[PDB]
RNA sequence: UGCAUUAGCUAGUUGGUAAGGUAACGGCUUACCAAGGCAACGAUGCAUAGCCGACCUGAGAGGGUGAUCGGCCACACUGGA
RNA sequence: GGGCGUAAAGCGCGCGUAGGCGGUUUUUUAAGUCUGAUGUGAAAGCCCACGGCUCAACCGUGGAGGGUCAUUGGAAACUGGAAAACUUGAGUGCAGAAGAGGAAAGUGGAAUUCCAUGUGUAGCGGUGAAAUGCGCAGAGAUAUGGAGGAACACCAGUGGCGAAGGCGACUUUCUGGUCUGUAACUGACGCUGAUGUGCGAAAGCGUGGGGAUCAAACAGGAUUAGAUACCCUGGUAGUCCACGCCGUAAACGAUGAGUGCUAAGUGUUAGGGGGUGCCCCUUAGUGCUGCAGCUAACGCAUUAAGCACUCCGCCUGGGGAGU
RNA sequence: CCGUCGAAGGUGGGACAAAUGAUUGGGGUGAAGUCGUAACAAGGUAGCCGUAUCGGAAGGUGCGGCUGGAU
């Protein structure tokens, strides 16, 4: 019904160990109740086209969540706001 | 609640030939699963009070399907019973 | 459908004041000679055969005159479910002393009420729709 | 008969068989027997009245429905054995 | 022999099964309408007649005679309750846009008060006529400045409104959720609804805090043949935040209730096609536009109270009585 | 003789009733003798709901509500 695409951008400095932990949370706040999703991707070293925060990398995991009850892409934007993890994320309501 | 797909073993393994939807002791079995996978819906959202009549009226549906669950059906009334959780 | 005779009853009377020649009953398993029960006398005219498939629609065929000259001056509704209207050898009602035909069903189907006393019954005439 | 200015009642309530003896089975007692069950059929409280065959009555649709005069049911200061 | 409006009538109660009752095609084994045991068929019974008492009580007719005591065993495509089945128009709202369901706000700079020191001394709180206020042993006026509040003028819109319920000195939260053109998915159609959570402006409630330009009362000022009133004023209370909770309304403008159709639309905040917005866009959340027919009239009609779909329902002695 | 049951009574507290004084109210009354436009038009204050109040009878300075406002 409503769907939504999430592009997170993860910090240039973060440790495998806690980035496993850290994606954790963020697909656990997507995969709550139900995860209905299409397929889990993993881009690595890559640059982006725009720059933001005047940054050197960024680990990227953005994945299509589909949901129903509107509450996988909540937290979510909060996340990337509040706390000093995420920095360009996405807002799509495209189905 | 639960994708078409996601819910449409019960209605295969409990259906006949047709790969269809529309049965008495198949929508019985899909409402009921409903219930359940609106259940953790039901618990955050107790302050709200215009989905709690919702599922009433989804029972209040069931009823007449299942009220010809109890005109001439014997073995066809307790397979919904013994093989989900439920009562009687 | 609550009422068998529902859109019957306000559809002729409708169709006799904005004169219908056409009229459009949504025919049932009942709806067929109650609804041209009047086919002796001219009430409603007359209809050749019901024809449509599992309780479709039936027509009743009106006519008028010159002008428009409706012959029924309204229909209203007198025997519908629930009460039973049975006239037994109580007493039979009279006006004119025979003119058209009415509701007076036993066991021989269709009968007018020329013979209604001769019987001594007063029953519902019903059909059903090809 | 209703109570709004009362809204509930039966617990061997609901059915079990056996000590007898009367017009009779016998939850009569007999051995034992349930939880909120019975009950809305207001059972359980009241209202309390002798009951009927009758005469007026809307024009019929509605409504009344006992003084007669006989059946019955009573009563015999008060109770009780 | 009662309305679902002035009459005799708007449950503000928006969220829910009183089994009272609200299309589901086909389809059933016989709920059923009119036939069947009839002997009996009597009666201070209206007995079809029946006996006279003149004005009074003069009583036989059980078959007639009804007041009988053949009305199916029965002919199922069918009140509320429907298995095989698909649909959009509604479900989340399928793609939409303003909603940020929601700004309380530190650095902040603009004030009635003291005073650094000024529209700094007649400046302001300041009257239907009727202003009170700022030393008598020592006394306000705010362009400012060293201050703001319950901090904040504009984005707060005939907004989405989902129940009587539309947000900020830009500003963040998606919180069920409601809607018009559209149907991706199974298929199946009721009562402003028995769970009316007793939700419910308002004084009172969990007012944490509260009382400041101020402001009831109070000093008062004022008439004419009549006004502690009201007006304004120094002037307590009186108005304020999370924390069981808090309840009448002009909740209904005295105006709640499932109908449509024989004129067009269907606006709102601003978002949308046939394809270029020229022809189309039924209409709803919202503002509703009159004509068949009713209603004694008044008045209901692309959302009648004509007539085919729910329980409800109000006038009963005017009264007394809302006591 | 032990016992079994019985009327009857002393009465137990309550309800129940009826007068009695004192009362506190009704429901009008003694007919504008007591005071007054207590409200309606454009009603010296233009109209009107629940309320803190609320009078020998008569309401409004608060609390939220009102076009039912004329030239």
């Amino acid at each position: 019904m409503r769907t939504y695409e999430v592009m997170y951008i993860v910090r240039p400095n973060i440790e495998e160990d806690a980035k496993k932990a850290l994606v954790e949370r963020f697909n656990g706040i997507l995969a709550t109740e139900g995860a209905e999703v299409l397929e889990a991707k993993d881009w690595g070293k890559r640059r982006l086209a725009y720059e933001i925060n005047d940054f050197k990398d960024g680990f990227y995991n953005i994945v299509r969540v589909k949901s129903d009850n509107n509450k996988a892409t909540d937290e979510f934007q909060r996340l990337a706001k509040i706390s000093d993890d995420i920095i360009r994320y996405m807002v799509i309501r495209e189905d | 609640a639960i994708s078409q797909e996601r819910k449409n073993e019960i209605i295969k393994e409990y259906r006949v030939h047709e790969t269809d939807t529309g049965s008495p002791e198949v929508q019985i079995a899909v409402l009921t699963a409903e219930i359940n996978a609106v259940n953790e819906h039901l618990r955050t959202h107790k302050k709200d009070h215009h989905s709690r009549r919702g599922l009433l009226k989804m029972v209040g549906r069931r009823r007449h399907l299942l009220n010809y669950l109890r005109s001439k059906d014997i073995q066809r009334y307790r397979e919904l019973i013994k093989s989900l959780g439920i009562r009687r | 459908m609550t009422d068998p005779i529902a859109d019957m009853l306000t559809r002729v009377r409708n169709a006799n004041m904005v004169r219908h020649e056409k009229l459009e009953l949504p025919a049932s398993n009942i709806k067929k000679e109650i609804a041209e029960i009047l086919k002796s006398e001219g009430f409603i005219k007359n209809v050749e055969y019901v024809e449509d498939d599992k309780q479709g629609v039936l027509r009743l065929f009106l006519k008028y005159g010159q002008n428009d000259e409706r012959v029924i001056t309204g229909l209203k509704r007198i025997s519908k479910p629930g009460l039973r209207v049975y006239a037994k050898a109580s007493e039979m009602p009279k006006v004119l002393n025979g003119l058209g035909i009415a509701l007076v069903s036993t066991s021989e189907g269709v009968i007018t009420d020329k013979e209604a006393r001769k019987r001594n019954v007063g029953g519902e005439i019903i059909a059903y729709v090809w």
